[PDB]
């Protein structure tokens, strides 16, 4: 009677003391979601620098990434669980305009549009990696394949003046056209609540973790600035 | 040729149940007295979860309950004195369901890792792990201490043998993800609602579907048995609830309002089956009248979306959980 | 004019108490407003409410009746409450500015830097330093002047004026209004720089498909506080150095203009959807 | 797959079903009979309420 009540309170105090230590670790870590178009080469990006999870730390900051391979369907009912993540990483193979496999770039664009316009992912940014740049450069330098045959809008495109090519002008024009194809979808739907950070990625890059770190820093800083009515 | 016969067979089934609609449930219960107005108040508030809450299950003793959260904990509460009894950390932080054994010795869990885990409360360490599903688990219910039924996102359900960890039987026939299930009071039949807007009635012992109901328009999110056991109710994300009768093999009544446009996350019945409690996407719960289809109360004490709801076996309290990491007891 | 002047002073008391009580009740009643940043706002609201309840009515009565009737002890108690409430309100704005500075400039370490216990310790320290500056020197007669007029003022029982020496006036000015001014200036310059650089980045990366807000917000925040409190803390230093340059009426008028600032804090630090919804619910 | 779908429909279509006037009456009678011990319909006194 009297002794039982005190016994219960003893166990509650021990449990509540453990939950305080767990809250410190939980609030100091950042969660990322990794997506792909099906044959985009996202496995290599993970390898170099049900559900698969990985942990890494840069500049004494803890990150923790999620990859889903146990579920493969055109309907993503589980996508509503990832509405508290810091950012989403989207990997797309940019050198697959001619591969019907209806081509894979159009499917990737449709997937990006579906993810962007979602009732739950309305405040989440996307870090976009445009993988397989060397293959794209080689195929563009090859005269046989023409993007305008598959993408008719390419017949009336010019390289932007405010560009930073390294490179023959043809491959730069192709890369910027492909990047703009995603940017035009990104800009229209959202208004300041989230942004997109496109990057050009290859199989020999080792600075991708720095890019993720900087993009997350920008995401949090912009979130705070918008919250304090300064942006 | 074969497809022609299936269309012909589906034609007579609609005609078979069309001649059985002598009247509607609404006409018969027009002379019944209204329930009136029902107002409830919060009695307890449970705190301690660091993230949003997906699952909740009452105990058979109507005193203890379990809850699951995205931060990776499985906390057992004491609803009377508001005291934490256990806190089981999980290997995977993505959890979608939980269950509490009728005897009170075990607790199950599952989620995005396609695995169901059983814990031994009275010994707390992992006892068994069940594998074989190719999709995320959506629900799980205990039949006994040695057998459990699970549903997953690979459009299949299964019955497991905990002692050996093997699927005794498998139920197939759905075309979309199975979202929920509920067992009969006698533990001989169960129903499942899937994303193809259809519900099915199965047989645990034999293992084949008996009847199919296709009244809804979109994905079915919740399902529950009538206390009698001859009827059940469903809830989809088109802001409608429907009541289906097993012996008549069709739909009896629809619960909807013109001021509601959000989806429905959970449903449950009262002790007598007169009241129907459903949780919505618009941050609050509503209370209906099963025999008349009119609103009788509103529970609006939550700050984020209500994801789970349950009623005690003795029917003294109602517990709800939401995405703001809080549980509330309404009496 | 006494009837008209008393009407205006009656509306000032009502405005201060009405806004501050609403903010305090809204935060406590609702669980979504229990953030760390709201503790500083709660402390500032409590200080402003104490000011409005304890300083404005008695000062207004003293001005209107032209005589002090409560004795030679309640005058000193009222002066101590006045200094304590003024000092502890300006120093909370500094804490809010530093909080925003740490939130924006260093986003990864913000959660570790600020904790509820740390917030409580900081607030208690601020209030303790405010109490040490007001009650301790005043109640021990270390602020007393030396000229014959001050001696007569202290001897009389119906007179309750303010006379002080050079050291106390200079020291009290700096703790209440000068150290906190440069700190917020330095903070907000860096905040503006960060906002402008982020805007430049967004324009560079996304310009073809498409700083008034930050400038306007910072201008409001700085201008209200500065225009309310700078002239008084300038004339406070000037009068001790030059005796005949400043009159008593100007001193009182500038002090009251400073007092008025307590009724504007809810209109500045409580504009957000979470606060507007809470106000609508109540 | 086509044959299995046709077989299931034939097996399901051959069942006996009662009219709605009987099922509605059964649910109404059950609710009327068991509405006595429904604590949610009629609030219980605070003496017998464990949560208050
Ligand atoms: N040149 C080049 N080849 C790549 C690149 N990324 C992947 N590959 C090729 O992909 C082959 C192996 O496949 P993975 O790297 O695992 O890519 P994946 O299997 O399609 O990954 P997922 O489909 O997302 O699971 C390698 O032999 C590479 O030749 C790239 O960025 N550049
Ligand atoms: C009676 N009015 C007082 C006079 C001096 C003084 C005030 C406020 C803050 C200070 O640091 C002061 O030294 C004024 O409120």
């Amino acid at each position: 009677q009297r002794n039982e009540e005190k016994a219960q309170r003893e166990a509650n105090k021990k449990i509540e003391k453990q939950l305080q230590k767990d809250k410190q670790v939980y609030r100091a870590t950042h969660r990322l979601l990794l997506l792909g178009a099906g044959e985009s080469g996202k496995s290599t990006i993970v390898k170099q620098m049900g559900i698969f999870e990985t942990k890494f730390q840069v500049d004494k900051v803890n990150f923790h990434m999620f990859d889903v391979g146990g579920q493969r369907d055109e309907r993503r009912k589980w996508i509503q669980c990832f509405n508290d993540v810091t950012a989403i990483i989207f990997v797309v193979a940019s050198s697959s305009y001619n591969m019907v496999i209806t081509n894979r770039l159009q499917e990737a664009l449709n997937l990006f549009k579906s993810i962007w316009n979602n009732r739950w992912l309305r405040t989440i940014s996307v870090i976009l990696f445009l993988n397989k740049q060397d293959l794209l450069a080689e195929k563009v330098l090859a005269g046989k394949s023409k993007i305008e045959d598959y993408f008719p809008e390419f017949a009336r495109y010019t390289t932007p003046e405010d560009a930073t090519p390294e490179e023959d002008p043809r491959v730069t024009r192709a890369k910027y056209f492909i990047r703009d194809e995603f940017l035009r979808i990104s800009t229209a739907s959202g208004d300041g609540r989230h942004y997109c950070y496109p990057h050009f990625t290859c199989a020999v890059d080792t600075e991708n973790i720095r890019r993720v770190f900087n993009d997350c820093r920008d995401i949090i800083q912009r979130m705070h600035l918008r919250q304090y009515e300064l942006l | 040729q074969l497809r022609q016969e299936a269309e012909q067979l589906k034609n007579q089934i609609r005609d078979a149940r069309k001649a059985c609609a002598d009247a509607t449930l609404s006409q018969i219960t027009n002379n019944i007295d209204p329930v009136g107005r029902i107002q409830m108040r919060t009695r307890r508030t449970l705190r301690g979860h660091l993230a949003k809450i997906y699952a909740m299950h009452w105990g058979t003793d109507s005193r203890l309950l379990v809850s699951a959260s995205q931060d990776g904990k499985l906390i057992i509460w004491d609803s009377y004195t508001t005291n934490k009894v256990h806190a089981i950390p999980l290997r995977s932080s993505w959890v979608m369901t939980c269950a509490y054994a009728p005897s009170g010795n075990y607790v199950a869990c599952g989620g995005l890792d396609n695995i169901c885990s059983i814990y031994n409360l009275k010994t707390v360490r992992v006892s068994r792990e069940l594998a074989g599903h190719t999709g995320y688990l959506s629900c799980c219910r205990f039949l006994d201490d040695n057998q459990i039924v699970t549903s997953s996102g690979d459009t299949t359900c299964a019955l497991w043998d905990i002692e050996t960890g093997q699927q005794t039987t498998t139920f197939t026939g759905h075309t979309g993800d199975v979202m929920s299930l509920s067992l009969a009071p006698d533990t001989r039949l169960f129903v499942s609602g899937a994303c193809d807007a259809s519900a099915k009635l199965w047989d645990v012992r034999e293992g084949m579907c008996r009847q199919t109901f296709t009244g809804h328009e979109s994905d079915i999110n919740a399902i529950c048995f009538f206390p009698n056991g001859n009827a059940f109710a469903t809830g989809s994300d088109d802001a409608t609830c429907r009541l289906f009768d097993l012996r008549a093999d069709q739909e009896l009544m629809t619960y909807s309002h013109d001021n509601i446009i959000c989806g429905i996350t959970s449903v449950s019945f009262s002790k007598s089956g007169r009241l129907l409690l459903a949780g919505y996407d618009d941050f609050n719960c509503n209370v209906w009248d099963a025999l008349k289809a009119d609103r009788a109360g509103v529970l609006a004490g939550h700050d984020n979306r209500v994801s789970c709801l349950g009623v005690t076996d003795d029917g003294m309290a109602v517990a709800t959980g939401s995405w703001d990491s809080f549980l509330k007891i309404w009496n | 004019w006494v009837v008209g002047m008393g009407i205006v002073m009656s509306l000032i008391v009502l405005a201060i108490v009405f806004g501050n009580v609403l903010v305090i009740t809204a935060i406590a009643k609702f669980e979504r407003l229990q953030t760390v940043t709201n503790y500083f706002i709660t402390s500032l609201a409590c200080a402003d409410l104490v000011m409005g309840l304890a300083v404005v009515p008695f000062g207004a009565a003293h001005i209107l009746t032209k005589t002090w009737t409560f004795g030679n002890f309640w005058c000193e108690f009222w002066t101590s409450i006045d200094v304590l409430c003024v000092t502890a309100s300006i120093e909370t704005l500094c804490v809010i500015a530093v909080d925003r500075y740490f939130a924006i400039t260093s986003p990864f370490k913000y959660q570790s830097l600020l904790t509820k216990n740390k917030a409580r310790v900081i607030i208690l320290m601020v209030w303790i330093v405010s109490g040490l500056t007001s009650f301790l020197p005043i109640q021990m007669h270390w602020y007393r002047a030396t000229h014959q007029e001050a001696i007569n003022c202290y001897a009389e029982e119906t007179c309750c004026d303010f006379f002080t020496n050079q050291a106390y006036a200079i020291a009290s000015s700096i703790v209440s209004f000068y150290v906190p001014l440069v700190i917020m200036v330095f903070v907000y310059s860096r905040v503006f720089q960060e906002a402008k650089r982020q805007l430049q980045k967004i324009d560079k990366s996304e310009g073809r498909f498409h700083e008034h807000k930050a400038l306007k917000t910072l201008g409001i925040i700085m201008g209200t506080f500065t225009l309310c409190w700078l002239p008084f803390f300038i004339v406070n230093i000037v009068h001790v150095i030059q005796d005949n340059l400043i009159r008593k009426e100007v001193y009182i008028l500038l002090n009251w203009i400073g007092y008025v600032n307590s009724g504007f804090n809810p209109l500045i630090y409580c504009r957000s959807p979470d606060f507007r919804i809470a106000f609508q619910e109540l | 797959q086509a044959r299995k779908l046709v077989e299931q429909l034939k097996m399901e279509a051959n069942i006996d079903r009662i009219k709605v006037s009987k099922a509605a009456a059964d649910l109404m009678a059950y609710c009327e009979a068991h509405a006595k011990e429904d604590p949610l319909l009629t609030p219980v006194p605070a003496s017998e309420n464990p949560f208050r």
